[PDB]
RNA sequence: AUCGAGAGGA
DNA sequence: CGCTCTGCTCCTTCTCCTTCCTCTCGATGGCTATGAGATCAACTAG
DNA sequence: CTAGTTGATCTCATATTTCATTCCTACTCAGGAGAAGGAGCAGAGCG
């Protein structure tokens, strides 16, 4: 309930504003915040202190903090984050990045 | 040369000391950064990162810029506590049996069972730390929940644990019967840890300890992160870090002469102080306590923290963001005979602004008239590549003319009509703020937008500035050309509107135009209908 | 898993982008053309022309979140885009 | 010494082979590292096992250009030292303080500290064999010699062999 | 071990005259794929000429590894060579001792020990004597 | 703030939403499964007006005269009349039109009949009238069979997922359950034959239309819903903006609280 | 001209992926690195000029993979390992399927 | 001209309006003090306008002072920013010679064109009193 | 060159 | 009913905290020495 | 190949000891909200 009751709110802010906004862009900025049974906020102590991948989590407001703790408890990063691949200078598994691309030898050779 | 591979994943740890001194190419034992010229095989030696013109970087030749640095080694007379984790250090001892090597509390305790049965370590221990640190007791004989008439014979020690309270840079053991805790006695009994009791703290065997979190050698970083440094005449004006090294050097020589040498011993307890505030500064100059380093220019010094700390570290200002190349920055003006995704870019700005264009049978014969025009005129190159990277300039050499292009070189083309690029206006608040758009050479020096794309950006002509990308690869320019081309943002997912339109005089003048009372001449229409690019020719 | 691919048989547009992308760029390097030139000196040209003709030789691997994976044909592909 | 096992292989191939001939000239690829290849984890890569049935599993077109990239599998032959083993060799080369002896694709230096102090160096010899004692060793005659490890350079492969020892003498 | 086939395969201490049998059975697929597209003198020069179309001859080594190894091969008729494989392997000897007894000369048990230190401590010594008689004068039959 | 929050979230190939973890935050992106720029407010007619309103608009029965099919409107006239066989499907079409009558009114309490939903049906409509110049004063040469069988032919290829599991089959058909209802409002039999005097190539070109239109409007698999959201809401806060402030912060210790009571 | 949050953040809307990756290497920091298998660890002597690697402290001489990854990215791993912290970099997914 | 951009008559611009001129004169100094530090500038062995006045003198050190002042003329380009005493700031969004630009009876040319849009949105019914 | 501060513009 | 216990609430401490671009000015960057004795190496020639 | 002589280069005690080793903080000036740990208290169970 307390999902519907962020959403009815937020959308009076938006709309009090005379600005309208898809159902869709609020709808899912709630549902991220009430993924963990509760209300997550998205300051240092609601979003970040979660267990997304370390190094994600570093650069958005504690960072020297951060690593110590991944640091001391030899937290593992998978890489799977859109940071992590920014930090790396690697393609990012998004967008275009989503999927990858074979080499289709049986057409390829077929197609003669 | 050796296999190319791409980071799968990233393990975090603590060095282990004997890592520490394996990794090492060189120990450091003199503060001295120097002679005249030479450099003092104790500190900033070959063996680390040389200097330009000095290709030896360890045997790596290569310079500085093929070569990263090598580490060096530091062995501290007395080990030091990590800044970083002081709170998690005071939260271990405040769980282990102080001196037995085991933990306070055990299985036979119901309330720690469920605690060590959380999957998240993280928290694993937060539980454990709230219960542990209540317990100012480790005796030997526990009775049994099952059987209450039995105890178990765990503790060894049995006795009371301190209250520990955080003192500056040091722990004060309150016996409930009070001292000074010592840093040696930290590392035995984090020596006597059992394996097991890291789990249920949650460490790591082979990748975290709880004694890694006390310094015993310190890791040097190599010139390179704290680059030889030549402001002014032949004058050093090294890194802070430099000169901070070398204070804890000054300190770690003193201490040790102290300890061998006469023995004063509230002396060596001093220097022991100076040699942990200095370490301890030098990772963190930023403590809640009074302590503060202050440079010899009277500055603080900027320890590593606040090289990553906040906006302008190297995550944010060197990582996420950074200065970029082939790039442009000037004023806009409108342009109504302008289409949409075509945008005026500066003669001058095209004329410097280059991409890599492969030579292929389908252009060898454009490309070499290109390079024939040389990079003065538009329509040319300013650099050609062969295929051994040989990175032909063509402003100072008069083969422009003489040239022979192969199939796999590079020509760095001039920026041409066109060719995507992507335009972005500070701030970027939104999706519809940096779209792609096809470029027309305009004689002049200002950007010339269309009208109706001014609204998506939010720009205006009374000065507004707008930064320009080009892009480098053909892969890139398809993405530019198929998913940020101006037309494919019409519609905008922001509110279901076409976030573009007429506006302006063109939207008043249609009004004035499409009225019942207006009306045409012959004469005039004829010329209206000229001006239709896709007008069939009928009237 | 090539029996009852859960994914959808159309073709996604950052495929379409990524795929002209790259065949643009192996056009560029010299690689055999598979089709008819018409003078178009461009490699992107003859990449969007390659694929309205399912010309491409180019198989893509769509991965599911967990980490397997299924392997689409340029040519069944759908292009409706 | 002499072993079978299937070894995989990284392959990257420009894009303008990307003929159908491609096919077989990826296999023909292979050859030229895998045939006698050097490492230190199987020794020396000597044949290829099953030459046909060439394990492809695909190509994966790398994201920076257009180069596609084959995780070949094939089932090949190798020969590895081990410490203490007994070989019956031939004899390549004489030394002043030693020999050097060919053990099937690789090279031991049977050195002068490791024969019995009996068996000394002979100038006067042609070859300069050592025939001071009954282990007479000379280039043209037959030697077995054992291996007491495997000191594997990066460009090569060499051991060290000894004669004093009870058995594994001259011939 | 396990192979890249998915397979969990042990390892294959190939006999140096296995060894042999079967570089000169690869070698023979290779001409035949190229067409798509016995005492140790024998064998020595015959092998010799089949890696020296197979390949343009620049890997010396190679023939120098071959010749070398017929002039030591001990078993060199591969049905002969069957008999070997089923008498040593059969006995559940460890394939590294396998391929250390089917690629040198022996004759008795002790030596066989002196010769193999993993034998020294757990083999049957009658076991030894048996098979290195028969092998003795199955390699005097080369 | 807030782009850092919701930066890796990402629509994939099983068109479910989930961050880097993994973690699932919408099991279909916006509960429909379409993308925001494919849609546009629609009305649903089947909410407003009142009872007798909407029968007369929907209801069709051949046997008694209140609500008789004019024969005028197809080549098949009285032949029509009297068809029991017919006079079923009519009765299982309107009773379908009342469950989403009283459905729709759960769903939007206020009654508000005007919501963004995807393919403008009233534009295709109007396109097939003017696409090759529909007679209007002719009867028309479609069935009440054919009309019924190919609109619920239609909601069987509106498909958002592929799976042909139960579970998958029972979101599929949650999915397109408000779009399907447009789809019966607006292709009802009276309409397609009075309001909408369409001709058996006009019908089955709008069907096909149809879902062209809407399969062309489903999300992509891999856009990056979660920036994209993150950057509409940041942006109209350009321009009430503290109760934002307290909004994505708990602020427990709120301004102004205030209670609702009916 | 600085490449901002936002600027990233728009791609990052739009898809591009390759583009974004262009912007951060190709047009600045691009450089290569050599690791150890062993130790995720930039701590490789490459002796390039005779194709000779090793990792002294790992013994590993035929183990070693290069990565191109910006050079800041090299710093802030440098400064980490003063700081005593091991950003051990893995090519291989410990986790397959 | 439609948004705060505007038209400016060329030719107007050819006979001297909004004409300026730039100075901005450059400095070096002779060296440090006398223990073993030296330099000078007499011409040592191997913007854009014209110089204004070449000054050398003295410090109260006795230090060799040069300042050199480099002058130019910076005519009215498309996009220099120009203002009303409304704060109706705009850049030259063209200009055009005098014949193409509209002209009243008396054949009197505008020296400036700008939008009437700009008028209602920014309330400056001052600025159209002053006009 | 460096940091440091100030002014100003988008 | 007094002892003791423990959660529970309460009430301090105690941190730890905010787009993009162009100019100008200004303080400071700064090391510690003397050569000379004695050791290593560079050149040279038989 | 190698001893010799002399350029070059590493390491140290000789000279200057001079003249006192700066001060005392002042000042208000922003700041707010959340998290942590001590402290008290009181009823609940126990002796
Ligand atoms: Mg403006
Ligand atoms: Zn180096
Ligand atoms: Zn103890
Ligand atoms: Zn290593």
């Amino acid at each position: 309930a307390g999902r519907a009751a962020l959403y009815k709110e937020v959308y009076n802010v938006i709309a009090s504003d005379g600005s309208y906004v898809n159902y869709r862009h609020m709808a899912l900025l709630v549902d991220v915040m009430t993924t963990q049974g509760g209300l997550t906020s998205v300051t240092r102590h609601g979003f970040n202190r979660s267990n997304t991948g370390a190094l994600m989590r570093c650069s958005f407001e504690e960072t020297v903090e951060i690593l110590f703790e991944a640091g001391a408890s030899a937290e593992l990063d998978d890489c799977r984050g859109v940071s992590e691949n920014v930090i790396l200078g690697q393609m990012a598994p998004i967008g275009t990045g989503a999927f990858d691309v074979m080499i289709d030898e049986e057409s390829l050779v077929k197609y003669m | 040369s050796a296999p190319l591979r791409t980071v799968k994943e990233v393990q975090f740890g603590l060095f282990s000391p004997e890592e520490v001194r394996a990794i090492s190419v060189a120990k450091i034992r003199f503060p001295e950064t120097m002679q005249t010229r030479a450099k003092i095989g104790g500190l900033n030696d070959p063996r680390l990162g040389s200097i330009d013109r000095n290709l030896k970087c360890q045997t790596c030749q290569e310079g500085m810029n093929e070569c990263p640095g090598h580490f060096g080694h530091i062995d501290l007379a007395k080990p030091v506590f990590h800044v970083g984790f002081i709170a998690k250090i005071k939260k271990v001892c405040e769980c282990v049996c102080m001196h037995c090597g085991k933990l306070l509390l055990d299985e036979h305790n119901e309330l720690m069972r469920q605690a060590l049965a959380i999957k998240d370590s993280k928290k694993r221990f937060a539980a454990i730390w709230t219960l542990c640190k209540t317990k100012m007791v480790c005796e030997t004989d526990v009775p049994s929940e099952d059987d209450p008439t039995q105890l178990v014979s765990r503790g060894g020690c049995g006795n009371t644990q301190p209250t520990i309270r955080k003192d500056g840079l040091k722990l004060v053991g309150s016996w409930k019967k009070l001292r000074v805790l010592s840093t040696e006695e930290i590392l035995n009994i984090f020596k006597h840890i059992s394996v097991k009791d890291f789990t249920s703290l949650g460490f790591n065997e082979v990748f975290s300890r709880p004694e890694w979190m006390i310094l015993t050698c310190l890791p040097v970083p190599p010139p390179p992160v704290r680059p030889s440094i030549s402001f002014n005449e032949s004058q050093r004006g090294e890194d802070d870090l430099t000169f901070k090294l070398a204070d804890i050097l000054k300190a770690n020589i003193s201490l040790e002469t102290l300890e061998h040498n006469g023995a004063p011993h509230h002396a060596i307890e001093e220097a022991e102080s100076l040699l942990q505030f200095h370490v301890a500064t030098y990772m963190d100059n930023d403590i809640a306590g009074q302590p503060q380093a202050l440079q010899k220019s009277g500055r603080p010094v900027k320890s590593i923290r606040a090289r990553l700390k906040g906006k302008e570290g190297r995550i944010r200002g060197n990582l996420m963001g950074k200065r970029v190349d082939f790039s442009a920055r000037t004023v806009i003006s409108g342009d109504p005979n302008l289409e949409l995704d075509q945008v005026g870019v500066p003669k001058s700005i095209a004329k410097t602004l280059t991409y890599p264009e492969v030579v292929t049978p389908y252009n060898i014969d454009r490309l070499t008239q290109l390079v024939r025009n040389g990079p003065n005129e538009h329509p040319g190159a300013k650099y050609v590549i062969r295929d051994s990277g040989d990175r032909i300039d063509l402003r100072y050499s008069k083969r422009a003319g003489d040239i022979q292009l192969q199939y796999g070189w590079k020509v760095e083309r001039h920026i041409m009509d066109n060719d995507p690029v992507l335009f972005n206006r500070q701030p970027s608040l939104h999706k519809m703020s940096m779209m792609a758009h096809r470029v027309k050479v305009i004689p002049y020096s200002t950007f010339r937008l269309n009208l109706s794309v001014t609204s998506p950006y939010n720009a205006d002509f009374d000065g507004d500035e707008m930064n320009l990308h080009v892009p480098q690869s053909e892969e890139t320019r398809a993405e530019l050309s198929q998913l940020c081309a101006v037309p494919l943002q019409i519609v905008s997912p922001q509110s279901n509107k076409p976030c573009m339109g007429i506006v302006q005089d063109t939207l008043c003048g249609i009004r004035k135009l499409t009225l019942r009372d207006t009306f045409i001449e012959l004469d005039q229409v004829l010329n209206m209908l000229y001006w239709v690019p896709d007008w069939d020719g009928v009237i | 898993p090539k029996d009852q691919r859960a994914t959808t048989p159309y073709m996604t547009k950052y495929e379409r982008a990524r795929i002209l992308g790259t065949r643009a760029l192996q056009i560029s390097m010299n690689a055999p053309v598979f089709v008819d030139l018409e003078g178009e000196t461009d490699p992107l040209r003859i990449a969007m022309k390659e694929l309205a003709e399912k010309k491409i030789p180019l198989v893509i691997r769509r991965y599911l979140p967990d980490g397997s994976f299924e392997d689409w044909s340029v040519e069944e592909l759908i292009v409706d885009l | 010494m002499f072993f079978i096992k299937d070894l995989s292989l990284n392959i990257t191939l420009h894009p303008s082979f990307f003929g159908p001939r491609m096919k077989q000239y990826l296999k023909t690829k292979l050859l030229e590292e895998v045939e006698g290849s050097c490492t230190g984890k199987f020794g020396y890569i000597l044949c290829v096992l099953d030459y046909d049935n060439i394990d492809i599993q695909r190509g994966r077109i790398l994201p920076t250009d257009g180069s596609a990239e084959f995780n070949v599998k094939y089932r090949a032959v190798v020969f590895k030292p081990f410490k203490g083993e007994v070989v019956d060799g031939t004899v390549v080369s004489c030394s002043q303080h030693g020999f050097e002896v060919q053990v099937g694709p690789m090279k031991v230096f049977v050195t002068k500290h490791l024969m019995p102090q009996d068996l000394t160096f002979n100038a006067g010899s042609n070859p300069p064999s050592y025939q001071s004692s009954e282990d007479v060793i000379t280039i043209k005659s037959r030697i077995r010699v054992k291996i007491e490890g495997c000191i594997s350079q990066v460009s090569s492969i060499h051991a060290i062999g000894s004669i004093k020892e009870d058995y594994l003498g001259a011939i | 071990q396990i192979n890249h086939q998915g397979e969990e395969e042990e390892l294959i201490a190939l006999n140096l005259s296995e060894a042999r049998l079967v570089i000169k059975e690869a070698l023979v697929e290779r001409r035949r794929a190229f067409k798509r597209s016995e005492t140790r003198e024998k064998e020595l020069e015959s092998i010799d000429v089949l890696l020296e179309q197979t390949t343009g001859g620049n890997n010396k080594d190679l023939k120098n590894t071959m010749q070398y190894l017929t002039n030591f091969s001990r078993f060199r008729d591969q049905e002969t060579v069957g008999a070997v494989i089923q008498l040593l392997k059969s006995t559940g000897l460890h394939p590294f001792e396998v391929a250390q007894l089917g690629s040198l000369a022996c004759d008795t048990a002790d030596e066989a020990k002196t010769l193999i230190p993993s034998l020294n401590n757990k083999i049957s010594d009658d076991e030894l004597e048996r098979i290195l008689k028969e092998l003795s004068n199955l390699e005097t039959l080369y | 703030r807030l782009v850092k929050a919701l930066e890796d979230i990402m629509v994939h190939y099983d068109n479910t939403t989930r961050n880097s973890l993994g973690n699932v935050i919408q099991f279909i992106y916006g509960e429909d499964g379409m993308d925001a720029a494919h849609i546009e407010k629609q009305s649903l007619d089947t909410i407003g007006g009142s009872d007798a309103a909407f029968e007369k608009r929907y209801r069709v029965d051949l046997l008694n005269t209140d609500h008789t099919l004019d024969p005028s409107l197809l080549e098949s006239g009285s032949e029509i009349l009297g068809d029991l066989k017919l006079q079923v499907l009519l009765d299982e079409e309107y009773k379908q039109l009342v469950k989403d009558r009283k459905f729709l009114r759960e769903v939007f309490v206020d009654g508000e009949a005007n919501w963004p939903l995807p393919v403008n049906i009233r534009r295709i409509i109007q396109n097939a009238q003017q696409t090759f110049h529909i007679d209007h004063t002719k009867p028309s040469d479609l069935t009440i069979k054919d009309i019924v069988l190919g609109v619920k032919d239609l909601q069987e290829n509106l498909l958002v997922l592929r799976g042909k599991n139960e579970i998958i089959q029972n979101a599929q058909r949650d999915a397109v359950t408000l779009f399907c209802c447009l789809l019966r409002s607006r292709l009802a039999t009276r309409r397609v034959l009075q309001e909408y005097r369409l001709t058996k190539q006009a019908f089955d070109w709008v069907l096909s239309n149809i879902e062209a239109q809407f399969l062309r409007s489903v999300v992509h698999p891999g856009e990056m819903v979660g920036v994209l959201a993150a950057q509409s809401i940041g942006e109209p806060a350009t321009q009430g903006v503290p109760r934002l402030k307290e909004i994505l912060n708990v602020a427990k210790n709120m301004k102004t609280p205030s209670l609702t009571v009916y | 001209l600085r490449f901002g949050e936002m600027e990233r953040d728009c791609m990052i809307a739009h898809g591009a992926a390759s583009f974004l990756k262009e912007r951060l290497m190709e047009a600045s920091d691009a450089f290569r690195v050599h690791i150890c298998g062993i130790c995720g660890l930039m701590t490789v002597i490459a002796k390039l000029n005779h194709n000779q690697f090793e990792c002294k402290g790992c013994d590993n001489k035929i183990d070693i993979y290069q990565i191109h990854i910006p050079y800041a990215a090299k710093l802030l791993f440098q400064e980490l390992m003063a700081m005593n912290i091991t950003p051990r970099l893995y090519t291989d997914r410990s986790r397959d399927f | 001209n439609q948004e705060d951009s505007m038209i400016m008559n060329q030719s107007s611009i050819d006979r001297g309006l909004f004409r300026s001129l730039f100075f901005r004169s450059y400095m070096d100094q002779e060296k440090k003090y006398g223990m073993s530090i030296t330099e000078t500038f007499e011409k040592p062995q191997r913007e854009n306008g014209i110089v204004d006045q070449v000054l050398v003198t003295t410090n109260q050190d006795g230090l060799k002072f040069v300042k050199v002042r480099v002058r130019t003329t910076k005519i009215p380009q498309i996009g220099d920013k120009f203002a009303s005493r409304h704060g109706q700031k705009g850049t030259i969004g063209i200009t055009y010679r005098r014949e193409d630009m509209p002209f009243t009876a008396e054949g009197i040319v505008p020296d400036l064109i700008i939008n009437p849009h700009a008028i209602p949105s920014r309330m400056t019914v001052a600025h159209l009193i002053e006009c």
